[PDB]
């Protein structure tokens, strides 16, 4: 299905899908925002946004190419998608303006306009988008003083000290042949992509990226960005979870799928088979929740996020969901595991098997970059079907039962109790 | 091996408080014996069994 | 909601000793109230266990007190605990009142 | 149901209070009532003789038993007063019933 | 504490029988007449205890005019019992007027809650 | 300053942050307090019960 | 082939209590019964009948509980 | 419970006099230094007791940025004394920074309340 080969310096990965009507090539590097200082934080955002400038994207639009890019913790990608007959126009564009001739992109009077719009973008992020900024603050307090603690968008105080020297320094240090996968999704075939990446003699750079002196360590902590002038209360709360290439990767995904997501205002979201709903529905404790299992290279996160307007009963919402977490160690049933198996297979099928080949390019690039190949969906389903109740109980006794947590909150979180009551909720006194 | 120590003594609260009660039992017994032996030894020749063994010879 | 709030009595217990919001800055002089409550429990329990053996006539009061001190088991513990506990009760009560007089606890809301 | 159960606890405590108070007057029915009701507890096949010798304070109903029964016959009424306050608290959440058994929420009188 | 599906099950088995109905329904009619709730202007579905979630949903799903009539019959029964009298015999409920009007709502809410707990204790065959 | 820049906690942090080690160190101390409190509570309630057994003169005239 | 339905069962339950939670909770409340029985062994240690029947046949904490005061220095 | 109009009247009579201002202001500055609220990062108007309607109106009428600064100074003072330390010497409230900011709001609320209670006990001269 996926095929992956290694050229003179570049690894190439394709997912050919002959019933698609767009093809999409690009390059996925292996250094997201986890490879920055607290002082050049926001360099990858500036590279994402100078790759998508108006004068860089006008050249792609005249040839019928649509640009896309993504900054994450581990990886970063730069994707050019077009019609199936014009894959080499895309490879030519990605070469001649991003890979080799990046001196017109890094023009001053282009850098200034892009830096100004990125500053405006993160300023409107930091004061209007409340669930995502507390997920970023959960990351920045769970992994503090380690490289995984950095926001992917950067920081308004960090971003206004950046110059073009920092962008080209990061480019020299990280945009390398040893760090990059060239991806192709859509109905581009593999032999045509390798034949046109050896037809042009495409070479990115020849160094090797710096290796970080400390690994990401989970520190049980809290942060409270309280603001009484906001309507709701947004609370994210997580334990240390599994990183990628765990053996407990799918067990963590399944254990997050057991408690699922919920929306108070959708009538078929109130009828789910979660036993948390018939504790939080009687007094309408929350508006929504979602249980996540975020996996990175070094470490991971496992927890939930809620937004609620019932600011008087936040502590009972937290108490009821953590007493529902305890059942994974003690008394999780057969049925909850089977239901979460079916829902997890559906969620992974909707994530991978989707029509958009930009998303397939991002997923294939990050997966092949971190473990050298890509696990198929049939093998993923055969690894999900093999999970038992004892695997969930063993994983929850390891990672959940009586462990330190990380909390982040904004809004009206006066009703949220301190660290120690919430942490003492993580293990019940066997009743 | 602190992991096995935690999982057999502090993981479940039932075995935790059972260990607390068993330790309180044996602690109460041997603590009473240790204090009574030190007290009777610190007061040597002053107790009634010392006086009785003296007047029985 | 939680059962410690939904109940009639457990919500009183919760609202007074479990979820009760205390100012974070209060020091060890704010333990005198809990101390006086412990003192009151000590006095009441030891007083009941001595009144099980006390006689209150003018002829038998003193000798019943020494009957507590001499031939009931652990009676010296009970009498010395009651008497010195009453004295400790008054020392802790003087500390409670002098704290309240120092820190202005008598003022306008209280 | 919690109001009914606090009532049953109050009933048990009043029965105990009146038995002790009838035992304090120390007539002939008082004494022999005390002996048959306390020698009920000797039927427990393991610790019965020691709990009846702990109740009696000795070996039959005499001076320790009567002084005990006076101290307890004082004491249990104040436990009854506390349980009556809890009876009223458990009543007050849902209010009293009515002889129809239908809801009484529709017309009410202070 | 005996939920109405059980009562309806037994009652339908009795009423659908030729022998059991002709023996038991006269006894039930005399029981209803002796019970004397009708003399206070009440139908039987005003008598059911309403302080459980099943009857709270049934009363919430009852329509507006039925709820106003039920509230009036209840307030009238309270004022009548306050004076230790009865209602005048023209104001008594007749047998055709003593209709089961809350019973479909109670039966629907009870079937909903029974399906709810049977699907909470669902178990798969794998 | 940003709010993503956590202050200096290094004076109070422990440099080896094993979960089982720190958790068992905390629970050993609270278990020792529970052990001594349970022994002391047993002895004080048995003091109060033993003050009701008999009396030495009743045992004399036994 | 193609699934057209969902063949299921309910099992046994009586409200909030299932049998699956009873299976999950059985050995830990066996441990709880053992823990509170050890608590009773604590709280009845000064009791003489439970001493002479139970607590003085411990192989090393047996002779620790008894006196061997001679029958010479006690008035009764 | 001394009204701030009384304090302001006596204080202004002290400060506008030539002789006893130059005597009484140095002892006041020594009193302020020995009080030591500045070492906890507090201005004096954070120290005024707020559980009375005059101070509640003054704190409601205080502008929004001053109220956030006051809330942070109070939370920092609680966190400082919780650890039984002081603030470091660069974090102490300086003497030019210790301004009366709540005082005009307290004075106008007090004048309004005194005018209200004088008008409630008014007597026409007929
Ligand atoms: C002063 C007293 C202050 C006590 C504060 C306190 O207990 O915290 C409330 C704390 C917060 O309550 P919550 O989070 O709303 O309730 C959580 C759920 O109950 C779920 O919580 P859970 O399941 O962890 O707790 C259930 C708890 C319930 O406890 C029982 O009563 C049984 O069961 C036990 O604790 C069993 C303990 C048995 C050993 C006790 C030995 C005594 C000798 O709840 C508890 O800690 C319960 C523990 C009971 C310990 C106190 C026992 C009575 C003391 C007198
Ligand atoms: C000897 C003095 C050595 C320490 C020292 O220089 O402290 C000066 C220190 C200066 O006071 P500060 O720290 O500016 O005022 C803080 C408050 O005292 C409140 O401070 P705090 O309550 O956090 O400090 C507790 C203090 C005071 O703690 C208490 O007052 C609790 C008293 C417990 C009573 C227990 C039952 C009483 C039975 C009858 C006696 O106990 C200590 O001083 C422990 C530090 C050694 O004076 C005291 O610590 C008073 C100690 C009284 C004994
Ligand atoms: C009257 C006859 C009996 C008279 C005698 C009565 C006994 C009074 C003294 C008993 C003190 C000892 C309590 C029992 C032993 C003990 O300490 O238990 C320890 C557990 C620890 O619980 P934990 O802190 O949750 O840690 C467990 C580890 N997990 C499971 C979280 C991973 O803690 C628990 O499970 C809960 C213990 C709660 C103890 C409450 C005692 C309160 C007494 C004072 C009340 C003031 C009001
Ligand atoms: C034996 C009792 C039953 C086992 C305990 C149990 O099973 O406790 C489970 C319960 C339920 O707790 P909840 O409110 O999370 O559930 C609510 C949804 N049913 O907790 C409690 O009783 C509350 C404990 C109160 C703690 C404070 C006590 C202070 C006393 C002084
Ligand atoms: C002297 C004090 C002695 C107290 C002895 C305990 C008596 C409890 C009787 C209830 C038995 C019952 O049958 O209770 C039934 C209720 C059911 O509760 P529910 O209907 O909410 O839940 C229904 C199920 N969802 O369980 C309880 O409430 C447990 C109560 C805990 C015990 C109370 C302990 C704290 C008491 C503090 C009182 C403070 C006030 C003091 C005066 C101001
Ligand atoms: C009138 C007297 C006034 C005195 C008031 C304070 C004394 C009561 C303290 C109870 C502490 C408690 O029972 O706490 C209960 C805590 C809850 O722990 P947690 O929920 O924080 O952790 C939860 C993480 N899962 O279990 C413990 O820690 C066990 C150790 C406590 C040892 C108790 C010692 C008893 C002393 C008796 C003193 C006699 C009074
Ligand atoms: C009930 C209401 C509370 C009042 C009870 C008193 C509490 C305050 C006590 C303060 C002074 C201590 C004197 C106690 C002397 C004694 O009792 O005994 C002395 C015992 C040892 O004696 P022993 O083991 O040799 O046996 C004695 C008979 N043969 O020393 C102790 O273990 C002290 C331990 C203190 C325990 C504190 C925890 C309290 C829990 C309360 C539970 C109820
Ligand atoms: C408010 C708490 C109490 C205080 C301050 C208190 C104070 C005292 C004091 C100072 C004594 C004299 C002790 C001595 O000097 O030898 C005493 C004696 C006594 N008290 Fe209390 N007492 C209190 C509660 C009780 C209660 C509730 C009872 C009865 C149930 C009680 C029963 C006795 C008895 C029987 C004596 C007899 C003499 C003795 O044994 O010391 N006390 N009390
Ligand atoms: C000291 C004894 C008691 C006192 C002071 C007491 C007090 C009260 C009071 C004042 C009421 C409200 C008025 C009323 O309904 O009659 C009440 C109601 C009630 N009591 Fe008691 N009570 C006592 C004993 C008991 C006992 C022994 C029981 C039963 C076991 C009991 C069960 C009830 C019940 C069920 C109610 C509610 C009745 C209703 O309103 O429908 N009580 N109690």
């Amino acid at each position: 299905a996926e095929v992956t080969q290694l050229s003179n310096g570049i690894v190439v990965a394709t997912e050919h899908n002959p019933s698609a009507h767009t093809a999409s090539v690009g390059v996925v590097f292996g250094s997201g925002a986890a490879n920055e200082n607290p002082y050049n934080n926001g360099v990858s955002n500036l590279w994402k946004n100078i790759f998508l400038s108006k004068e860089n994207s006008a050249v792609a639009a005249k040839e019928g190419l649509a640009l896309s890019s993504n900054i994450s913790r581990d990886f970063q990608s730069y994707i050019v998608s077009s019609l199936p007959g014009s894959t080499d126009k895309s490879l030519d564009f990605l070469n001649q303006s991003f890979i080799q001739q990046k001196a017109n992109l890094l023009s001053s009077s282009n850098f200034e306009a892009t830096k100004k719009s990125v500053l405006k973008q993160v300023q409107d992020f930091e004061e209007n988008d409340h669930p995502n900024r507390v997920l970023e603050h959960l990351h920045s307090t769970a992994f503090q003083n380690t490289p995984l603690s950095l926001p992917t968008r950067g920081t308004l105080e960090s971003l206004e000290n950046l110059v073009v020297a920092d962008l080209e320094s990061f480019a020299n240090n990280h945009f390398l042949n040893s760090n990059a996968v060239v991806v192709g999704t859509g109905n581009i075939k593999h032999e045509d992509l390798v034949n046109s990446i050896e037809s042009k003699n495409l070479s990115l750079q020849t160094g090797t990226k710096p290796v970080l002196k400390k690994k990401a360590a989970f520190l049980g902590s809290e942060v409270r960005l309280r603001d009484d002038t906001l309507p709701k209360a947004w609370i994210s709360l997580a334990v240390e979870g599994e990183p990628v290439n765990s053996p407990n990767y799918f067990v963590a995904k399944l254990a997050a799928q057991i408690f699922g997501s919920y929306n108070a205002f959708e009538p078929a979201s109130r009828l789910q088979g979660i036993k948390l709903l018939d504790n939080i529905q009687e007094y309408q404790l929350c508006d929504n929740f979602n249980h996540f299992s975020l996996s990175y290279k070094d470490s991971g996160l496992w927890g939930f996020s809620t937004a609620t307007r019932n600011v008087t009963m936040i502590d009972d919402l937290i108490h009821f969901t953590l007493k529902q977490w305890n059942r994974l160690t003690i008394s999780v049933t057969d049925t909850e595991v089977e239901r979460a198996k079916s829902l997890l297979k559906l969620q992974l099928g909707q994530l991978y098997e989707s029509g958009n080949p930009v998303n397939d390019a991002n997923l294939l690039g990050a997966e092949v970059l971190i473990k050298g190949s890509k696990l198929s969906l049939g093998e993923a389903f055969k690894k999900i079907d093999a999970i038992t109740v004892k695997d969930v109980k063993a994983w929850a006794g390891k990672r959940l039962w009586d462990q330190d947590i990380a909390i982040a909150g904004t809004g009206q979180i006066e009703g949220l109790l301190d660290y120690m009551r919430i942490r003492s909720d993580m293990s019940m006194m066997r009743w | 091996s602190f992991s096995s120590l935690y999982k057999t003594f502090f993981k479940r609260n039932a075995v935790f408080v059972g260990t607390i009660f068993a330790g309180a039992f044996v602690f109460q017994t041997v603590f009473d014996t240790a204090i009574t032996s030190w007290y009777e030894n610190h007061n040597k020749g002053k107790l009634w069994k010392d006086v009785k063994a003296r007047i029985a010879a | 909601m939680a059962f410690r709030k939904s109940n009639v009595y457990l919500s009183l217990v919760n609202s007074y000793i479990i979820d009760s919001p205390q100012p974070s800055s209060i020091n060890y002089w704010w333990n005198m109230g809990s101390l006086l409550g412990l003192c009151l429990v000590i006095q009441i329990v030891t007083g009941i266990f001595m009144a099980m053996h006390y006689s209150s006539n003018i002829e038998l009061a003193f000798s019943s007190v020494e009957h507590i001190m001499r031939d009931v088991h652990n009676g010296y513990i009970l009498r010395y605990l009651h008497a010195n506990g009453a004295s400790f009760f008054f020392m802790v009560m003087f500390m409670h009142m002098a704290k309240g007089l120092y820190y202005g606890s008598y003022r306008s809301p209280r | 149901v919690t109001l009914w159960n606090v009532g049953v606890i109050i009933f048990i405590l009043t029965i105990a209070t009146a038995f002790l108070g009838y035992c304090c007057v120390y007539g002939q029915m008082s004494h022999w009532g005390a002996t048959v009701i306390t020698n009920l507890f000797s039927a427990i096949p393991f610790v019965g003789n020691d709990i009846v010798s702990w109740l009696w304070g000795g070996f039959s109903v005499s001076n320790p038993t009567i002084q005990r029964f006076f101290a307890l016959h004082y004491l249990v009424p104040f436990i009854i007063a506390a349980m009556v306050i809890m009876h009223l608290m458990a009543l007050h959440i849902h209010g009293s019933s009515n002889p129809l058994g239908i809801t009484g929420n529709l017309d009410r009188i202070p | 504490p005996q939920s109405f599906t059980s009562i309806a099950r037994i009652g339908d088995y009795i009423l659908k029988s030729p022998v059991l109905s002709k023996l038991c329904v006269p006894v039930a009619n005399q029981f209803i007449n002796l019970a004397g709730y009708k003399k206070l202007g009440l139908k039987f579905d005003d008598l059911i205890a309403e302080e459980n979630p099943i009857m709270q949903t049934a009363l919430r799903r009852l329509p507006e005019d039925e709820s106003y009539a039920r509230a009036y019959r209840i307030i009238r029964a309270h004022q009548t019992e306050l004076t230790h009298h009865l209602l005048p015999r023209n104001e008594w409920i007749k047998a055709q007027e003593d209709v089961p009007y809350l019973l479909p709502y109670i039966l629907e809410a009870e079937a909903a809650a029974k399906e709810k707990d049977e699907l909470d204790n669902i178990e798969v065959s794998k | 300053k940003s709010t993503y820049r956590t202050p200096n906690f290094d004076d109070v942090l422990k440099e080896n942050n094993d979960a089982d080690k720190g958790r068992s160190y905390a629970y050993f101390m609270v278990g020792a307090m529970g052990l001594l409190s349970s022994a002391g509570a047993k002895s004080t309630v048995e003091t109060f019960i033993s003050s009701m057994t008999a009396t030495a003169d009743v045992l004399a005239m036994a | 082939a193609y699934t057209s339905h969902l063949s299921s069962k309910t099992g046994l339950h009586f409200g909030r209590l299932s049998l699956r939670s009873l299976t999950a909770y059985a050995p830990n409340l066996m441990l709880w019964g053992g823990a509170s029985m050890l608590g009773l062994f604590v709280f009845t240690e000064g009791w003489p009948k439970f001493q002479d029947t139970l607590y003085k046949k411990i192989p090393l904490l047996g002779p620790t509980l008894e006196d061997h005061t001679p029958p010479e220095d006690k008035p009764n």
